[PDB]
């Protein structure tokens, strides 16, 4: 047994079951041994991410830390989201979630010397004074209203430098990492919860140039684990016909799927500098012949 | 009317402010951004490369007597900061036995290296177990994946660790413009930098300045 | 990704490497490639200089679903792609996966390099109009760049007594430098002095007296720096365009460029325009915030009045004169009127600065109904039976719904999901059958020299007006070959026999006032097998007459079957 | 969370049930009697839409098999603290109030007119006296997965369903962090999940270790809990437990002692907290694409662990029995340099 | 397409010899499709450098 | 009102009280 | 009368169509010449110079098909039609 | 660390140029490009006109008698004139003609030091019995300065400040291209593009900009002593 195509990592443990030691085993077996391989994966390109409001996405590019936009106090952001997808999908809740997350993270202190503001009438008496990295919870169908967020965003505790970053509306002034000059208009920022989906990229990526061939169908195996080639649907044949491309279809159907001698000869020619010889008769056609000749139907060729 | 610039320093506990002026209009932003970009990624440093834990064959396991497994201690050790004077892999030791706590100050560095934050908490030990860990300290710049040691083909007892050679932590700048109609139209740059205490801000600024000078020297030569 | 290309070009790399004496035999070369020594990367870069590859998004649907791009090494484990080709595959950058093939023989290389190349397929086969155009985001950037605003900083002013007239720049370089310094907004009224841009015909024929503009001739324009910067992207010689760039204007400009210039120039200008739009989209200042979605100011009074009228009709029903059906009809119509009024008020409220308004009005995406739902009223919602519930929602998503309203609303989403689930399969089956029926249609002969040509009314002449363009001339008679010359009332010939029709020729015919035209058509082809090339007329993807041997049946089947996905409900839908 | 949802799933197909083709399309739609029993949001995205629901938060199965739902009966316009459980038939035959309707602290209805749900698809204001039943909480119709999506009253049905389905596909990270904003049904959904141990009796911990813990009961009986470390999960991910208790603390009964995967101090944590910005940036975030800072990569903020699994067996054959052996014909010593003697 | 047995029998009785015409049969066999770059009008082309090039090639 | 003994403290935007704890899931 | 392109798209397609009758003929008209060029390269070590090498001077390790396309644009080849 | 040296290539045209730097460490592309572009655009000293005078007109609303061109057209034509000066103080210059004909920059009498690098440039045309006298001042500076910054200037009759251009270069553009020096295959390839006036060559402008930038960063380097790669 060998490691399949596209696996690596440490060997953490080995379990071996022996019939000598009086270990129950399936009938007709003597020694079944299983090996566990553990690999640590770091998030990379081609990985899925999505919040709790159903907004999927993929990592288009991972810029250096020195290139991302940074707040006026030098705090580079960690992720940038597109804006055209928010109003069309109509998931405005995530904007409120980001605002509330920023408010909770920065900590707030609502003024009360002159009395509770009208917008803060229903706030719990113990929720008027928070600390940095505070924790807040909004039960479904019963949470902070728009006025509550408006009031809270106007009383966030200042940074240790003495200045407040975001405005009342929640936007802030950034600085481009490439040009180095501030953007003409403010942008929204905040902390939003991000999960990690199971559709990783390492599982998907796969290549196959030459490898084991099936014995019953004379075709390359299938699947990433078996190191097999990809499928070629009939719609692809229709498309190739549409362009009028003929030799390409001939190769795809004959010289790279079935013809054994064709594969050997073309591989050798590529290894050398010789031109690729023309394909031959696909195995499918010859099998069809030798099978239809079995029904007493004399199928001639008429090469003339 | 026309004077060369001058750089002065305003000092604080660990983060220093640098003031540069007078600069021609519309030119402070680009200079500040260039300095910031060359500061956060091209400052040489040193950091732990690979560890060696006695009685342990790999990283996905534990060790009796400790409260957290190998992965947690590796994550904690990533925060360790060290400065290398020699340009070759040096070796340290960490031997602590019995109940109590193990901190960054329990390492016995060899000559030519130092640990500047003895207050870090690595882990804690129960009386049952002990601990002896050997780690390497190489000098590099930027950031390197841990897998670099995978291809070296060492023995089982070697565990790679990601290396992050960067003493700078945060940098920011603001420009104080003077847009009066007088020919005194200039801008004043206010650059602030903070370091991990491995090196003072002046050293990092000088290194970045030298890097940019050497890089731009290729254009001053007559073409 | 390099990890894929290296394992995909293994034989070529081995051959070229053994040629360079980095190994001694083939087995050693294969082993070294397996070990991936640093001596292989250079050969890998050298061996794929002009080697095309074939991409295929699964499942391919139409002709343009299989392109042929030049490979380029890049790190990572994701196959990078060009933004403007995603529409061809109808792909969304959210976990879609596509295969990658590779031609081996020297014949397949030329085939994929000449025919299947991406840059030669800007025009969709359905209609002779380009498909790869600014689609989603860069359009917003172009709209922002070409937008005009009054009373900006550095705008043009007239001579005020003792002060000169400011706002005139010698050349675009000086304007760019001024904008960089910070004394000239990118979008303001200016009077620049262009020198390498042909003026509009209205000014070209006047200022130069039709003598003909050439590079090096100056003329004082009146426009905004954004418009000049945009026009600089267009190919040289194109007349100056000085209007705000709505999506319709973009489509018209792109179509005109495709119908007046070769494909390669169109592709180059499209790439440059996309780059400019991406650069200028970021600085448009388009974001989303609570202060952006603004509630209507006086919605409460309108809602109260409509609820009072609803109560009136409720009492009318309580009298017992009316039945349930009449009550339902009254309620639904009243609430439809109320929703319309609230939407009108909401539109009247928002200024022209909110990001939502800027996005929706610029044709970037969406419609006003979504904005009304997000800010105004969601209104009555569908039911599992399809009839509108008598209970309307009185709140928007911004303000916050209630449990009952959400429970009522779920039905529409469920039904839409089911409808899409069935429609995809219906369209697939219809496309398969349509492809099956017409497999063996091919252009055999160059010309059947037949005379029967179907007559199509080009444009009707109004009894009171002089001429009205037919609303379907774009489809019936746009690319067909003219059967007979459409001689004007006089003896002069405006379009000669055999000359294929087109945008300039259609315009000329419209100018001549001709209404009825006989056009050569394929329905009456006299060819024994297939159809002669002349009858078929101008091709779609080529932009010229079809070449002998080209399959037409497959193209027609794909074109007719592709739009089957959106076909929904004597039914009027796909059935 | 995925395991809990699977345990709470309500299938409608399979043996003894209707097939996909024969099942009508109407059954896949909501019914006015679903309120309080089956969540209308959570549902698979695939073709099995509407055939797989989920119990409500407060739903309990009656001994016969008819789902119930708690209610407090208003006797004479005054709310009753005591609650009763009603089935579909009895619920239809009575008047059910609205939980969100304001109610005075003394149980008096401030509003004379209160909205109400009626026999089927009927809602209309009625005097504040004839009303008989009132709901318990506003969250009485949401599922367990959907109950922990903040600001659910602002999103769309399709978006909410998509988010709920996405929440069941997270991957356990190495260093989890509790969300800054999240409903109050996180810790409760984690304690009942079973993947977190908990003390049975209020005792005092004598010593703790990375592999096992020993708590001393107040009655003098010592007990030990063993925590599996780095054991392959049923779906290929990893599972671990890290005690969050110190030596010499009198831990009360019912207090979490260890945090399993996707947990932080006895509460669910399926992700991290990132600083987001909303703006198109050079088209790299074009059409749902995303851009990430290298700080996440170089700080293991979103680093996960996946454990594979392989097995080989040597089964007897008519021609003989196969045996695993270090030696193997015609193989260089380097290839087998890793195999041991066995 | 359909009813393979009946059509096969009918063709066999008549000894219907059919040329490789059309696409579907020609792709089932595997021979070059008689369309696009497959028509005999283009499959048989002889190209050589013009005599002027050869005279002036060296 | 933290039913469990030592759960983390996170104040909530509570306006209404539920008269019964969530039953065993 | 346009900016010089870069990559495999040089020379352009419209220029070539001015020489060849149709795009479907051009692909073979160039592939056969590429085959001849490859054959000449194969025999470069020793043999008969009947398959005259490239007419236009090649670049630095350019594919034979690129040479064929770049020389066809120079109008240096003659061909017979179908049979 | 020596790493790999970065060589500056070059391309030539009539008066344009495409300077190429290859290869660069990942991320240094913009770090160079932006600052270098700004330095080239607004660092090189130069000379240009600042104000003009026309005794034949009292203000700017009307046009000078006996001339086809308008006052604004005259200002635009005279602004683009390329003037090189070697004297710091602002010197004057006079243009005078009589009778029908045209006027060229070369016909303006230059005082000592100042010179005009384009004598064939057109300014305006005169009809029969036409005359115009102008007294324009020339000053040396750097970068671009608008006339608004020169608004308050003593008291005169027909002083009409004009937006000057104190720079010999007027357009710059650059990009970044990926390159493969090793398996990293991410190294940047700066592609600069400059188009200067007739008073300087692109390469000498670039050398002066590099000189200025190196002198500027000499302050940063001088604070301490520490070395780096080539
Ligand atoms: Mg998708
Ligand atoms: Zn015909």
């Amino acid at each position: 047994l060998k490691v399949p195509h596209g696996e690596s990592g440490k060997v953490i443990g080995i379990r071996v079951f022996s019939r000598e030691d009086e270990d129950e085993l399936p009938a007709g077996v003597n020694e079944l041994v299983r090996v566990y391989v553990a690999q640590k994966r770091k998030i990379s390109d081609g990985d899925k991410l999505a919040g709790r409001h159903g907004n999927k996405g993929v990592i288009g590019k991972i810029l250096p830390v020195e290139d991302m936009p940074f707040l006026a106090d030098g705090t580079p952001v960690d992720i940038i989201l597109n804006t055209h997808g928010v109003p069309r999908r109509m998931n405005i809740g995530q904007i409120l979630e980001t605002h509330l997350g920023w408010c909770a993270h920065s900590g707030w202190k609502v003024d009360a010397a002159k009395g509770v503001p009208d917008w803060a009438a229903r706030l719990p008496d113990e929720l008027l004074e928070a600390q940095p990295n505070a924790i807040v919870s909004t039960p479904v169908f019963d949470g902070a209203q728009e006025a509550e967020l408006q009031g809270l965003l106007s009383c966030t505790l200042p940074n240790r430098d003495g200045d407040v970053l975001v405005d009342a509306d929640g936007k802030a002034m950034l600085f481009d990492g490439r040009s180095g000059e501030p953007f003409p208009y403010p942008v929204t920022v905040g902390y939003m919860y991000i999960m990690k989906l199971h559709h990783l990229v390492d599982d998907k990526i796969h290549a196959r140039s030459t490898g084991p061939y099936s014995m019953i169908t004379q075709q390359p195996l299938g699947g990433k684990a078996q190191f097999g080639g990809q499928r070629f649907g009939e719609m692809e044949c229709w498309a190739m016909q549409a362009y009028g491309a003929a030799y390409t279809l001939q190769e795809l159907l004959t010289i790279k799927s079935d013809d054994t001698v064709g594969r050997v000869k073309v591989y050798e020619a590529i290894v050398k500098g010789e031109n690729i010889p023309e394909p031959g008769i696909p195995e499918s056609f010859k099998v069809l012949l030798k099978e239809l000749q079995s029904l007493c139907l004399n199928v001639e060729v008429l090469s003339s | 009317s026309q004077r060369p610039t001058l750089s002065e320093d305003v000092l604080t506990d660990n983060r220093s402010q640098f003031v540069i002026e007078p600069l021609e209009p519309g030119f402070g932003y680009t200079l500040g951004n260039s300095l910031r970009r060359t500061l956060l990624s091209s400052i040489p440093g040193a950091a732990v490369t690979s560890i060696r834990i006695d009685g342990v064959l790999h990283e996905f396991t534990t060790v009796p007597g400790v409260k957290e497994d190998v992965t947690e201690i590796i994550l904690n050790l990533k925060s360790l900061v060290v400065s290398s004077e020699e340009d070759e892999p040096v070796t340290m030791y960490l031997r602590k036995q019995g109940p109590g706590e193990v901190t960054a100050g329990d390492i016995v560095p060899p000559a030519g290296v130092t640990v500047h934050n003895p207050g870090m908490h690595i882990a804690t030990l129960n009386d049952k177990g002990k601990l002896e860990v050997e780690l390497v300290v190489e000098r590099g710049r930027g950031y390197v994946p841990a897998v670099q040691n995978r291809a070296s083909g060492a023995e089982i007892g070697r565990i790679p660790v990601d290396s992050i050679y960067s003493p700078v932590l945060k940098v920011t700048y603001k420009v104080d413009a003077t847009r009066v109609e007088q020919r005194t139209d200039f801008d004043k740059l206010i650059l602030d930098v903070e370091t991990k205490n491995s090196i003072s801000p002046r050293d990092a600024l000088a290194s970045a300045g030298k890097t940019l000078v050497e890089l731009f020297g290729l254009a001053r030569e007559l073409n | 990704p390099k990890l894929m290309a290296l394992e995909l070009f293994k034989p070529f790399v081995m051959k070229r490497l053994v040629d360079l004496n980095h190994a001694q035999n083939i087995k050693s070369a294969k082993r070294m490639v397996e070990r991936q020594r640093p001596q292989v990367w250079d050969v890998l870069e050298e061996v794929i200089a002009e080697h095309p590859v074939l991409l295929n998004r699964a499942p391919t649907l139409h002709r343009l679903g299989i392109q042929a791009f030049e490979p380029m090494l890049v790190e990572g484990k994701a196959i990078q792609l060009h933004p403007l080709v995603c529409e061809a595959f109808n792909a969304d950058f959210d976990g879609d996966q596509m295969a990658v093939h590779l031609p081996l023989s020297a014949e397949a290389q030329a085939e994929a390099r000449i025919l299947m190349l991406s840059s030669n397929n800007i025009l969709s086969p359905a209609s002779g109009r380009p498909l790869a155009m600014p689609r989603l985001d860069m359009v917003t950037g172009l709209y922002y760049l070409t937008t005009e605003v009054p009373g900006d900083t550095g705008e043009y002013q007239p001579a005020s007594g003792d002060h000169p007239e400011t706002g005139v720049y010698s050349s675009p370089a000086e304007a760019i430098m001024a904008a960089d310094r910070g004394v000239l907004s990118v979008r303001a009224k200016i009077k620049v002095r262009l020198t390498q841009l042909r003026p509009p015909v209205e000014i070209e024929a006047e200022l130069f007296g039709h003598s003909g503009w050439q590079p090096g001739d100056a003329w004082m324009a009146e426009t905004t720096l954004g418009r000049v910067m945009f026009n600089e992207l267009l190919p040289l010689g194109y007349p100056f365009v000085n209007k705000q760039m709505h999506k319709k204007v973009q489509a018209a400009i792109i179509n005109d460029l495709a119908e007046r210039y070769p494909m390669i120039v169109v592709a180059q200008t499209v790439d440059k325009l996309k780059d400019a739009g991406f650069y200028w989209a970021t600085r448009s200042g388009v974001t989303v915030s609570m202060a952006d979605v603004l509630v209507p100011p006086r919605k409460k009074e309108i809602l109260d009045h409509y609820e009072e009228r609803a109560d009136k009709v409720e009492k009318q029903f309580q009298r017992g004169a009316l039945n349930h059906d009449e009550r339902n009809e009254a309620l639904v119509e009243i609430w439809k009127e109320a929703t319309d009024e609230v939407g009108q008020a909401l539109r009247e409220h928002y200024p022209d600065d909110n990001p939502i308004i800027t996005i929706v009005d610029s044709g970037a995406t969406g419609n006003f109904t979504q904005t009304r739902t997000l800010a105004g009223m969601k209104g009555l919602v569908t039911n599992p039976k399809g009839e509108f519930i008598p209970r309307p929602v009185k709140s928007s998503f911004r303000e916050g719904l209630t449990v009952l309203e959400y429970f009522i609303n779920t039905h529409g989403a469920r039904k839409g999901l089911a409808d899409t689930a069935l429609r995809t399969a219906d369209s697939g089956y219809l496309t398969r059958r349509l492809v099956d029926v017409s497999q063996d249609v091919i252009v055999r002969e160059h010309d059947c020299q037949t005379e029967r040509g179907i007559v199509v009314e080009l444009a009707e002449r109004a009894p009171d007006g002089t001429l009205i363009r037919d609303p379907y001339i774009e489809t019936s008679a746009y690319a067909r070959t003219l059967g007979t010359d459409a001689v004007d009332e006089a003896g002069n010939v405006i379009v000669e026999r055999g000359q294929d029709l087109g945008d300039p020729e259609i315009d000329a015919l419209l100018a001549a006032g001709i209404t009825q035209v006989k056009v050569r058509s394929v329905l009456t082809c006299a060819t024994s097998t297939g159809v002669c090339a002349t009858c078929y007329g101008r091709s779609m993807a080529t932009g010229k007459l079809v070449d002998i041997g080209e399959a037409v049946g497959i193209v027609a089947a794909q074109s007719i079957g592709e739009p089957g996905t959106q076909l929904t409900m004597i039914t009027g839908g796909l059935p | 969370l995925s395991g809990l949802t699977h345990k709470r799933r309500l299938s409608a197909l399979g043996p003894g049930g209707l097939s996909r083709e024969r099942a009508g399309l109407e059954v896949r739609d909501v019914h006015p009697s679903h309120y309080g029993r089956m969540c209308p949001i959570e549902t698979p995205e695939g073709p099995n839409i509407g055939l797989i629901g989920s119990l409500s938060v407060y739903a309990r199965v009656n001994p016969f098999g008819f789902i119930e739902t708690p209610y407090r009966k208003v006797v004479d316009g005054v709310v009753s603290d005591e609650i009763v459980y009603l089935t579909a038939d009895e619920e239809d035959r009575h008047v059910v109030a609205q939980a969100n309707s304001p109610i005075d602290a003394d149980g008096r209805f401030v509003e004379p007119r209160v909205l109400v749900r009626r026999k089927a698809g009927e809602v209309e204001y009625v005097p504040s006296s004839e009303v008989d039943y009132m709901d318990v909480s506003p969250r009485q119709m949401v599922s367990v997965a959907t109950a922990m999506i903040p600001f659910l009253e602002h999103d769309d049905a399709n978006r909410a369903l998509m988010g709920a389905n996405m929440q069941r596909q997270a991957v356990p990270l190495v260093r989890s962090e509790a969300p800054l904003v999240g409903t109050g049904m996180e810790l409760r959904a984690a304690i009942d999940a079973g993947d977190v141990v908990v003390a049975e009796e209020s005792g005092v911990i004598e010593e703790v270790s990375a592999d096992y813990i020993t708590v001393m009961h107040d009655n003098g009986t010592r007990r030990t809990y063993r925590m599996r470390k780095f054991a392959r999960s049923n779906h290929g991910t990893c599972a671990n437990q890290c005690p969050i208790v110190d030596a010499g603390d009198r831990v009360e009964a019912g207090q979490v002692i260890a945090d399993g995967p996707c947990t932080d101090d006895g509460e669910m944590a399926l992700g991290k907290n990132l600083l987001v910005a909303i703006m198109p940036w050079e088209g790299h975030n074009y059409e749902d694409a995303i851009i990430l800072s290298n700080r996440l990569v170089e700080e293991d903020v979103l680093t996960s662990i996946h454990i594979e699994e392989h097995e080989i067996d040597a089964r007897d054959t008519k021609l003989g029995a196969e045996e695993i052996t270090r030696d193997i014909p015609n193989i260089s010593d380097e290839v087998l340099a890793d195999l041991d003697e066995r | 397409f359909q009813e393979t047995t009946r059509v096969l029998t009918d063709a066999a009785i008549n000894c219907r010899s059919d040329k490789l015409n059309g696409l579907k049969e020609n792709v089932i066999i595997g021979k070059l499709i008689p369309a696009g770059t497959g028509i005999n009008r283009y499959r048989n082309i002889a190209v050589q450098p013009t005599e002027e090039a050869r005279a002036a090639a060296y | 009102n933290n039913s469990v003994p030592g759960a983390p403290n996170r104040v909530s935007f509570a306006k209404l009280r539920e008269p019964l704890e969530v039953p065993g899931l | 009368g346009y900016d010089t392109p870069l990559g495999i798209t040089n020379p352009p397609i419209d220029e070539l169509l001015d020489r060849v009758s149709s795009k479907y003929a051009l692909v073979i008209y160039a592939a056969k010449r590429a085959r001849q060029i490859n054959d000449y390269y194969n025999q470069l070590g020793e043999g008969i110079l009947e398959y005259v090498g490239p007419l236009v001077e090649p670049g630095l390790q350019e594919k034979p098909l690129s040479i064929a396309l770049r020389e066809i644009h120079a109008d240096l080849l003659e061909h017979t039609e179908g049979e």
